[PDB]
């Protein structure tokens, strides 16, 4: 997956020429070109130049051209991390994420993600899922591999998982639970809904839509109770979830709408009733291993179209750079 | 005098002596003082009950119609008085001030029931 | 006639310091979250916004977590969700973010409005970007989030006057003269105006 | 007013509230 882009549209391979012109402009407070950060990025060949690029990405984010951090520039940088390590500094840049502001919502997430599994990279690979969950993604077939890893770590970590990591499972469970293809997507949706509707009566609602892209509607357990009716018209932690709620600050809710602690006999029966029909109508980690084989038809044909887009882009970009210097 | 962004207002303006007020409705600016100069002088309002008990008001409505059509703002004590006049709709502050004393008397009637 | 050289020259010097070292958005828009004051102004905040400013985040510290700064995303004020059950939100067209702010925020953005199920083109500037009442509508269930389906008499002093006026005009014509409130529009007070019409202080 | 509106204003102004009746009576002597 590497030997395609490596015709990097050959340029200068220098750095002592470049790195002065990129902070003379900051000391004078000039706006900087959007291409010179990338030309710094496509000349890294040492681990100290990785940290040089990190300082300069930090200084490029705090700039008058705080926009124009283009996706192929990030793609060159993540190809630079794939060249050297792709073990810590890419993770640090994805986890800071505002000081640097990368955001590569592409197949670039999957290219960095699957290579973690090649060294199996558990604890360092878990965070990339946890930050792309906060992002909006998954208009791509990446839902299979994200769910693959997150159920690998479901069967690896087994606790209360934290105050908030129990919430940091659920959204990456739920938005890849848009799978109409199998009932395993509707199962991931259920396991998401269980442990995010579980924090609603534990701590409060605001923590769920604190930063992760959710919705402030307090009814989420019923949204699992209705997609299970969708299943029965077309899991076993919700059983402990609905009864664990039933066992022994700014209020947002209204005085006519009832608080959902008094409805736990209404949460027992509506859920314990329909599973008796799910019996009559109609493991997890092996299912996504079935899905890794059945799916992943490998759309690099769109990736190559983007490479063509960037070979269209940078040429007409540097044409105006040549004319801006002849205009003097 | 150049007023930095001044507009018209129809206000009261005092001209009574001490302990005997006498208002005067006047079309003036927003920033010229209370007893100061103006643009047009209108029919005044005497707030004291006269002999055999009347409080006298004057309204030159043919020119009050002219000024707020020309773009005059109005004071809330003036809008209460036009609401009492019926040239305006009655003021909601006047309505709820009536209702506040009516609910105070709704309390007072229960108070007079409890002390017999 | 005496021409005022220093009194005219000083307006130029005050203009090139209202324009050059005027302080940017981070250095007059932050809030001490403990003492409820502000940097560079020091005047405390209203007590109708203490819980909402302690507890809920602002617009562009939330919306700096998206690629190309959330170029087509939907967002909605916090008390908009409390007062308006109908859809009222912002589509985005452009963000001009602050850069000097660590944990980058406090930009100026402008885009398309929707109010209570009614939207309109000609993307104007958005109000209350520094305010702590913001909540992001995510790209999941945005299609479920967007969902939506006379004559009053005159004052009685005019009622007596204009009847006598028509009786002078020639026809009594006891059809009741009515002023139209259908031509008068009834926007509420939470309705936002153009951010340009206010200036920064 | 309907109580789905009265509850919203109560939710706005929870901690600072004065209990109240509805309409005043018809006549005051």
């Amino acid at each position: 997956d590497s030997h395609k882009w490596e015709a990097r549209e050959k340029e200068h391979y220098c750095l002592a020429d470049l790195a002065s012109l990129m902070d003379k402009t900051f000391e004078r407070k000039l706006p900087v070109s959007s291409l010179t950060i990338s030309r710094l990025i496509d000349n890294i060949s040492s681990r100290e130049e990785i940290d040089h690029a990190e300082y300069y990405l930090y200084k490029f984010r705090h700039s008058p051209n705080c926009w124009y951090l283009r996706n192929w520039t990030i793609h060159t940088w993540i190809r630079q991390c794939l060249k050297y390590d792709a073990q810590d500094k890419a993770l640090y840049t994805l986890v800071n994420k505002v000081q640097y502001g990368i955001f590569p919502d592409n197949f670039t997430f999957n290219l960095l993600m699957d290579s973690f599994i090649k060294k199996e990279n558990y604890k360092d690979a878990l965070s990339v899922v946890f930050e792309v969950m906060m992002q909006e993604a998954f208009e791509v077939p990446s839902t299979q591999l994200l769910s693959l890893y997150v159920l690998f770590h479901c069967l690896a970590k087994k606790t209360d998982f934290s105050w908030e990591e129990e919430r940091n499972f659920g959204a990456s469970l739920l938005l890849p639970g848009l799978k109409q293809k199998n009932s395993v997507g509707f199962s991931s949706q259920l396991y998401g809904y269980a442990l995010l509707g579980k924090v609603e009566l534990q701590q409060g609602l605001r923590a769920v839509y604190h930063n992760m892209p959710l919705i402030w509607k307090p009814g989420y357990l019923d949204r699992a109770l209705q997609v299970m009716e969708k299943v029965a018209a077309s899991e076993a932690l919700d059983v402990l979830g609905a009864v664990l709620k039933a066992l022994t600050k700014l209020v947002e809710q209204l005085d006519i709408e009832e608080t959902e602690q008094s409805k736990l006999p209404q949460y027992l029966e509506r859920f314990k009733a329909l599973h008796s029909k799910l019996q009559a109508l109609g493991l997890t980690t092996q299912l996504v291993k079935e899905k890794l084989s059945t799916c992943e038809a490998e759309d690099i044909a769109t990736y190559e179209q983007n490479l063509q887009q960037w070979h269209l882009d940078l040429v007409q970009l540097i044409q105006r750079e040549q004319q801006q210097r002849e205009q003097a | 005098k150049a007023y930095r962004g001044g507009h018209l207002t129809i206000r009261l303006a005092l001209g009574g002596c001490t302990n005997r007020p006498f208002y005067r409705i006047v079309a003036a600016h927003n920033k010229c003082p209370r007893d100061g100069r103006f643009v047009e002088q209108l029919g005044s309002y005497d707030p004291l009950p006269n002999s055999h008990g009347e409080k006298l008001v004057a309204l030159n409505l043919d020119r009050i119609r002219h000024w707020i059509g020309c773009g005059a703002h109005l004071s809330k004590p003036m809008e209460k008085l036009l609401g009492l006049a019926g040239f305006f709709p009655l003021h909601p502050m006047m309505i709820t001030n009536a209702e506040r004393l009516r609910r105070k008397r709704a309390r007072e009637v229960l108070l007079a029931s409890q002390k017999t | 006639v005496r021409p005022r050289l220093i009194a005219e020259l000083a307006r130029r010097v005050r203009a090139l310091r209202e324009q050059l070292n005027r302080p940017r958005d981070s250095q007059l828009y932050a809030v001490d979250y403990e003492t409820l004051t502000r940097p560079f102004s020091g005047r405390r905040l209203p007590v109708r916004a203490w819980a909402d400013v302690r507890r809920e985040s602002r617009l562009l510290q939330l919306l700096g977590r998206l690629p190309l700064f959330g170029l087509g995303r939907l967002v909605t004020r916090k008390s908009w969700l409390w007062q308006h059950d109908e859809p009222c939100y912002w589509r985005l067209t452009r963000v001009r973010p602050d850069y000097t702010a660590q944990n980058l925020d406090h930009g100026k953005a402008w885009g398309i409005l929707t109010f209570k199920g009614k939207t309109e083109s000609e993307a104007r500037e958005i109000e209350h970007v520094m305010y702590h009442d913001w909540r992001l509508v995510p790209k999941h269930e945005e299609e479920a989030f967007t969902a939506f389906t006379a004559s009053v008499p005159y004052p009685p002093l005019l009622r007596a006057m204009i009847i006598a006026e028509r009786q002078k005009n020639g026809d009594t014509s006891t059809e009741e003269p009515m002023l139209n409130v259908q031509r008068i529009r009834m926007e509420p007070w939470d309705y936002p105006a153009k951010q340009e019409d206010k200036g920064r202080a | 007013p309907p109580e789905r509106e009265l509850s919203r204003l109560r939710r706005l102004y929870q901690g600072h509230l004065q209990e109240e009746s509805g309409p005043p009576p018809e006549s005051m002597p």
